[PDB]
């Protein structure tokens, strides 16, 4: 009843030499568990568009003389900055979850908070407002989005079973 | 400056000058290449759409 | 030796006849379209024919083998000279 | 599939063989799109499914954006020209 | 994060005045840049070629997509550095290739076209983006709508591209007839034996094909490369050559192909025999274009090929791509300057430009010997690994028309060198403005890609066989 | 060894400034620190290929 | 002392014979669905379309 | 009661017929209005078929928009034609009756899984066998055809309409990207 996967999926399928936790992470977990380092790169990328744009017309101005650009495309260069920040960001923390780099710290998370919410006695991952098939569509299509990253923006909102683990 | 443009081939081809762009050039049947009056010179043009 | 030999037959097979061959060649291969300076009709009338010619020569070849490479070389000679 | 077959090969005779104006070409491409679908939607309901129907609804609005892009393709080869030639572009 | 760009730019265009579009294209460039930078690490996903099904067996993510899928972007920031960039500051320089306001729309919406064939596995994200690049081709041709050629060139691309379109959509609505799937897939190596379905797949890989530059149909896109302007067109030859041979060469649909085979030694041969008598520089550009797309059906009759294809696209791009910035390097120099859009319009123009700089015309004699396989090149292996491919699987006699097609082939590469090695009389002794930083640093990079190619190949080999097999 | 494999990589980025400072028609050093941007951009690519190829190495390693 | 170091060569270059000999083995082995298709999801089996479903059209 | 059969047969004779009309008329707009005629007998046999929801799509789009699109085109715009005549024409019928034979018989060849190349035609034509239809009682609510496509295109199948928007997009981008000057 609505917690049923009633389809087959690789148990423990390893992406890396690291053990996967999760084949596809729900958003907010994403978010959760990504280090400081990953929100470094976040800031590195809304630092390099504006300087990157001054710095490419200091090497040649569009005027034939060196001003700065103006106000309104370091704005622009801010925002598609904090696009690109997240999308490594995003792109980054759930390669952790794929276990393709290195999985120390958020491995022992997921002991923990799975762990913590069997106790509490409600679904492992949580209930959706869908039936199962519109879980098992949504997540078919959720399913390794991080991959194309460099064509289009997806993510996992859906909330579905199963994610790859053990037994549920 | 030379007396003879060569074409790849032992062959004779075209030195293209301001020259080639008349309305005695236009119209003479011929393949897409080989071939000069393009539609659109600055002096073929001659202020169109005014 | 030096003339009728060296000089000219040898040249025959080298650097002077297939000067001669590949100006033959090409002269024919540009003068495929020529003409017709409505050239959407000449290349569109073009695109028929090499889906029908294809398709009949394939109907030929899965008959017999050998009754396609004359037609391959009439196509070579109609098309290069 | 004959009614597919016929309206797409004889569409695509009457776009090969014009030499009269520009518009019949247009309208024997939008035709062959319609041969298309006459064969597609048959399979469709021959094999009891709706996915020859889903290449056709796409099918039909590619169909559409095509003759939107293609006739403002149209009107910027006019601008520049007097009036579209009879032998044609 | 293309589609994260296109939102974002056409409300930033809308906007945006007439004068800006320069410093738009800068931005987009900068932007690209740094998703090859900060999201190149996506390489580690596979690791022993895996391949990855996303929304739905629907799209199709592994890592020959991968590299086309980088390979893509990085031209991209050399083809939009040319817009942002000035060549010089004079009142001609403006005046000249001047970018259009939708200009920049519409490279990225191609590239949505072409990243969507090469990442496809259903026919319907297939039909799809071939669509969303054909328009995508239809309207960069036609953006310089004040030009005669580029209107005539765009209205015939337009009806060619329509019936091939039709062509393909015939053959995957047959396929659809014969069996009721979609993806290549269902054929999983035991139909082909039990169904004939051999004409059906070539004509799903002559639809393609035929859109390319397919030998018999041949002479309506040289047509359009040297109608188009000379910026246009280093785009729209590059593109969707490379997205759809990198679809047709995933997905092995014509194997043993006769109908494949023929038509590649047709290529070879009317190719390298048409560019011998030709005077205008895009046409015999543009035959160098269809000769090195004729050592492409032939990796598409094998098994396999993902060393050869790969290493000679990103040859192929590289190559191209530095041969049409010389010749716009080339167009300062020359004497006389005709038609605006399209301004070296002869090979006869750039005559004795070794006096005018000489390296310039060492750049120019690297690239050309690169086209022609000159071994301490990068542009050699290209033939040396189609070559160990070829012979591999049994094509004896293509082998040999290969050769002779590349012996040929040379003769109209070498006349660019003997036009630009010659005395001039007119010698420049002191030009008052010089070429921009950025644009002539591009080059010079790609020139050193290809002379010194051959020391990191070993290594590529290493990597490749990691990461493929 | 890694340190031959930067020097080799740094010497291609000094021979992409002198080139195109070549193109430019410039003197051979012309803005000398761009020598230094130029060595240090093609390292840093020369740091990157160094180490995707140890990594596959390693994953070559590991099948046995 | 330069036999020894020509054995070490032919050595070195025995063992990229194997090197490329397994290399190309390997590219020709057959590979599971779960290798190369989708990676969880690893049946190819459908159960497609269910709103309407009949009793009876498993197999 | 057997003058209700021949529906299908008729209405595929009555599209060559409307074909032959296309091809062969005075004016541009006669071939577009015998063009119309074309879609409406096609939206006839769709409805014959058993798809009586397309018909009416076919009814919206193809002598909805696409139509008006062609006519307004035709009218304020004008474009030189000549006549189907014999001394201009004549010369392309011995290819004609060639491409008519090979493409009619090719387009009906691969129908057919066979490798005879004769029982591959013969199976085209050899299909004179009524279907029967049955009763089953699964189905519980009224589902048609038009539920069924809203509801793959936006689960199974959503980035098909999610590149779409971006297809439509560039077809409102395009006209504007060439028809406007601006400034
Ligand atoms: C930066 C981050 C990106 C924006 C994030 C905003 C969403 C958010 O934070 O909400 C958190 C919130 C957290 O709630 P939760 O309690 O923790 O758990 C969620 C429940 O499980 C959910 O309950 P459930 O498990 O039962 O599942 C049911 C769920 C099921 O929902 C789904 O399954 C939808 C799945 C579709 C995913 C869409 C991905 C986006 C695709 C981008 C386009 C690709 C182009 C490709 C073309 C080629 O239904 C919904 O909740 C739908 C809510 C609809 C609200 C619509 C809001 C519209 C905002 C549009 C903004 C677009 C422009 C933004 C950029 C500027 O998530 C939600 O409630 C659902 C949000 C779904 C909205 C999707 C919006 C996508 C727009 C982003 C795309 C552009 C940026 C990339
Ligand atoms: C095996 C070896 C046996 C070799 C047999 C033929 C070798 C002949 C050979 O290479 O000299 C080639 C001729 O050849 C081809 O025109 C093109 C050379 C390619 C021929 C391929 C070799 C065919 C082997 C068939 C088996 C030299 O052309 P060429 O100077 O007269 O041609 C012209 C002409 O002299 C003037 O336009 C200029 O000098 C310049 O434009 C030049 O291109
Ligand atoms: C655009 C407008 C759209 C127009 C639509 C109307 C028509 C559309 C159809 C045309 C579509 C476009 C046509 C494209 C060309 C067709 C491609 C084609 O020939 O495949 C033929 C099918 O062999 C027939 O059985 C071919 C026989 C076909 C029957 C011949 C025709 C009968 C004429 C009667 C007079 C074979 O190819 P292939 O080289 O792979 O086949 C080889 C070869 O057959 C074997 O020997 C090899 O061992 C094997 O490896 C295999 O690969
Ligand atoms: C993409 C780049 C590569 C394409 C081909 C790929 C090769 C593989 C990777 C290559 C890695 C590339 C790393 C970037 C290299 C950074 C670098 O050396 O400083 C730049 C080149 O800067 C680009 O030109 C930046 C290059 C283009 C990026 C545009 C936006 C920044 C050297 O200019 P430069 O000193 O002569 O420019 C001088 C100098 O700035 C001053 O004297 C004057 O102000 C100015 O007028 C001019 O004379
Ligand atoms: C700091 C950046 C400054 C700004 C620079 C901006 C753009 C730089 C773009 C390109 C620079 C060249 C990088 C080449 C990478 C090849 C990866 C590869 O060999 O691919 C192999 C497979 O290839 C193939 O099948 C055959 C390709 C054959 C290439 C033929 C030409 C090569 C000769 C010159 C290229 C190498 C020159 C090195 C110069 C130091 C797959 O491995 P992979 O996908 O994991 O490699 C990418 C990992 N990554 C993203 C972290 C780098």
């Amino acid at each position: 009843s609505s917690s049923t996967p009633l389809v087959k999926t690789s148990v423990n399928y390893s992406y890396g030499d690291y053990p996967l936790i999760d084949a596809d992470p729900h958003f907010k977990r994403v978010v959760g568990y990504m280090r400081p380092s990953d929100y470094g790169v976040i800031g590195l990328a809304t630092a390099a568009l504006p300087a990157g744009i001054c710095f490419a017309e200091w090497l040649d101005p569009v005027k034939g003389k060196f001003a700065r650009p103006s106000v309104k495309f370091l704005r622009v260069a801010t925002m598609l900055g904090f696009a690109v920040g997240f999308g490594a960001a995003y792109a980054r923390s759930s390669l952790r979850f794929f276990g393709v780099t290195e999985n120390a710290r958020e491995y022992k998370k997921d002991e923990a908070q799975m762990a913590a919410r069997k106790a509490a006695g409600l679904e492992p991952y949580g209930t959706s407002s869908l039936t199962p098939e519109l879980q098992e569509i949504a997540a078919k299509n959720s399913a390794h989005s991080i991959a194309g990253l460099f064509i289009f923006p997806w993510f996992n909102f859906v909330n579905h079973p199963y994610h790859g683990r053990e037994q549920k | 400056q030379d007396p003879i443009p060569s074409g790849a081939l032992g062959q004779k081809v075209p030195h293209v000058d301001e020259s080639h762009q008349d309305l005695l050039f236009r119209t003479s049947h011929m393949v897409e290449d080989l071939e000069t009056y393009d539609e659109d010179s600055p002096i073929n043009t001659s202020d169109a759409n005014t | 030796i030096a003339h009728h030999v060296d000089k000219g037959s040898l040249y025959r097979l080298g650097p002077v006849g297939i000067n001669r061959l590949l100006n033959k060649a090409s002269y024919n291969v540009i003068n495929l379209s020529s003409n017709t300076r409505s050239s959407l009709s000449m290349n569109s009338m073009l695109i028929l024919i090499t889906i029908v010619s294809l398709l009949l020569l394939v109907l030929v070849m899965n008959v017999n083998f050998i009754i396609v490479i004359p037609v391959l070389i009439s196509i070579l000679y109609i098309l290069f000279s | 599939m004959f009614i597919g077959t016929i309206i797409l090969v004889l569409s695509f005779l009457g776009f090969v063989f014009n030499r009269r104006n520009i518009i019949l070409a247009f309208i024997c491409l939008e035709t062959m799109l319609l041969g298309i679908n006459l064969i597609l939607l048959r399979n469709s309901v021959l094999f009891d499914d709706i996915s020859g129907s889903l290449f056709a609804i796409v099918i039909i609005i590619l169909a559409g954006v095509e003759s939107a892009i293609g006739l403002s393709l149209l009107v910027s080869y006019y601008r520049l020209r007097g009036v579209i030639n009879s032998y044609g572009i | 994060m293309l589609i994260l760009a296109i939102i974002s730019l056409i409300t930033f265009v809308s906007m945006s005045k007439l004068s800006d579009n320069r410093a738009i294209i800068r931005l987009i460039n900068i932007y690209l840049i740094l998703v090859l930078v900060l999201d190149s690490f996506l390489y580690l996903l596979f690791l022993n070629n895996q391949t990855y099904t996303v929304m739905g067996e629907l799209l199709i993510f592994n890592s020959f997509t991968f590299y086309i899928d980088m390979l893509i972007y990085f031209i991209m920031i050399v083809i939009s550095s040319l817009y942002g960039y000035n060549l010089y500051n004079n009142n001609l320089y403006k005046t000249l290739f001047e970018p259009k306001k939708e200009l920049i729309i519409l490279f990225l919406i191609n590239i949505l076209g072409a990243l969507l064939i090469v990442h496809s596995n259903d026919f319907i994200t297939l039909f799809v983006a071939i669509e969303l690049q054909s328009y995508s081709i239809y309207l960069i041709t036609a953006i310089y709508n004040s030009s005669y050629k580029a209107s005539k060139a765009s209205m015939l691309y337009f009806f060619m591209g329509g019936i091939l379109s039709i062509l393909i959509a015939y053959s995957i609505n047959t396929y659809y007839s014969v069996l009721n799937s979609y993806t290549l897939h269902s054929l999983d190596s035991l139909i082909i034996n039990t169904l004939d379905l051999n004409l059906i797949l070539i004509a799903l890989s002559l639809g393609l094909l035929f859109k390319i530059g397919i030998a018999p149909l041949h002479k309506w896109l040289i047509s359009i490369y040297e109608n188009t302007p000379i910026l246009i067109t280093i785009y729209i030859s590059l593109i969707p050559k490379i997205s759809i041979l990198s679809y047709l060469v995933l997905s092995n649909i014509s194997i043993n192909s006769l109908v494949i085979s023929i038509l590649a030694i047709l290529t070879l041969l009317v190719g390298s025999v048409g560019g011998l008598l030709q005077i205008k520089i895009k046409r015999l550009l543009a035959f160098s274009g269809l000769t090195n797309a004729g050592y492409m059906m032939l990796l598409l009759l094998l098994n396999n090929n993902e060393f050869s294809y790969l290493y000679y696209i990103t040859q192929y791009s590289i190559s191209h791509l530095a041969i049409f910035m010389i010749i716009i390097f080339s167009i300062y120099y020359i004497n006389y300057i005709n038609n605006q859009y399209n301004p070296i319009i002869y090979v006869n123009q750039l005559k004795g430009l070794i006096h005018d700089n000489a390296y310039l015309v060492l750049s120019m004699a690297i690239v050309v010997f690169s086209f022609i396989g000159i071994p301490p090149l990068l542009g050699f292996f290209g033939k040396l690994n189609i070559l160990m491919s070829i012979l591999n699987n049994g094509y004896y006699f293509i082998s040999i028309v290969l050769i002779v097609a590349s012996l040929i082939s040379a003769l109209y590469y070498l006349y660019l060198l003997n036009v630009s090695i010659q005395d001039k009389n007119n010698i420049l002794i002191n030009s008052n403005e010089t070429v921009s930083s950025v644009l002539s640093y591009i080059l010079s990079s790609l020139i050193i890609l290809i002379t010194f190619g051959f020391i990191y190949n070993s290594l590529i080999i290493d990597i490749f066989n990691v990461y493929f097999n | 060894a890694l340190f031959t494999s930067l020097v080799g990589a740094s010497g291609l980025g000094f021979a992409t400034k002198f080139l195109s400072n070549k193109i430019r028609l410039k003197p051979a050093g012309y803005y000398p620190l761009g020598y230094v941007f130029s060595g240090v951009a093609w390292a840093g690519l020369g740091l990157v290929l160094h180490n995707v190829h140890q990594h596959s190495l390693e994953v070559l390693e590991k099948k046995k | 002392d330069i036999l020894n170091e020509e054995a070490k060569i032919v050595q070195a270059l025995n063992n990229q014979r194997e090197l490329t000999i397994k290399m190309h083995e390997l590219k020709r082995e057959e590979k599971d669905y779960a290798h190369s298709y989708s990676p969880l999801f690893s049946d190819p089996v459908p159960q497609g379309g269910s709103i309407g479903k009949a009793p009876g059209s498993s197999r | 009661m057997y003058l209700t059969y021949y529906f299908i047969e008729i209405t595929i004779f009555l599209a060559i017929l409307c074909t032959i009309f296309i091809i062969s008329a005075k004016n541009p707009m006669v071939s577009i209005l015998y063009m119309i005629a074309l879609f409406v007998i096609a939206a006839m046999y769709l409805y014959l078929i058993g798809l009586g929801i397309f018909s009416l799509l076919y009814i919206m789009i193809y002598i909805g928009a696409i139509a008006v699109l062609f006519l307004f085109i035709i009218t304020l715009l004008d474009i030189n034609s000549t006549e189907l005549s014999v001394k201009s024409n004549i010369r392309d019928l011995p290819l004609v009756l060639i491409s008519l034979i090979v493409l009619t018989i090719s387009g009906l060849m691969i129908y057919s899984n066979d490798s005879i190349l004769i029982n591959k035609l013969l199976e085209a034509f050899g299909n004179d066998y009524n279907t029967i239809i049955t009763q089953d009682w699964f189905n519980i609510e009224n589902t048609t055809l038009l539920t069924t496509i809203g509801n793959v295109l936006l689960t199974n199948n959503a980035f098909i309409l999610l590149v779409l928007a971006i297809v439509l997009l560039l077809g409102i981008i395009g006209p504007i990207s060439i028809t406007m000057k601006h400034k």
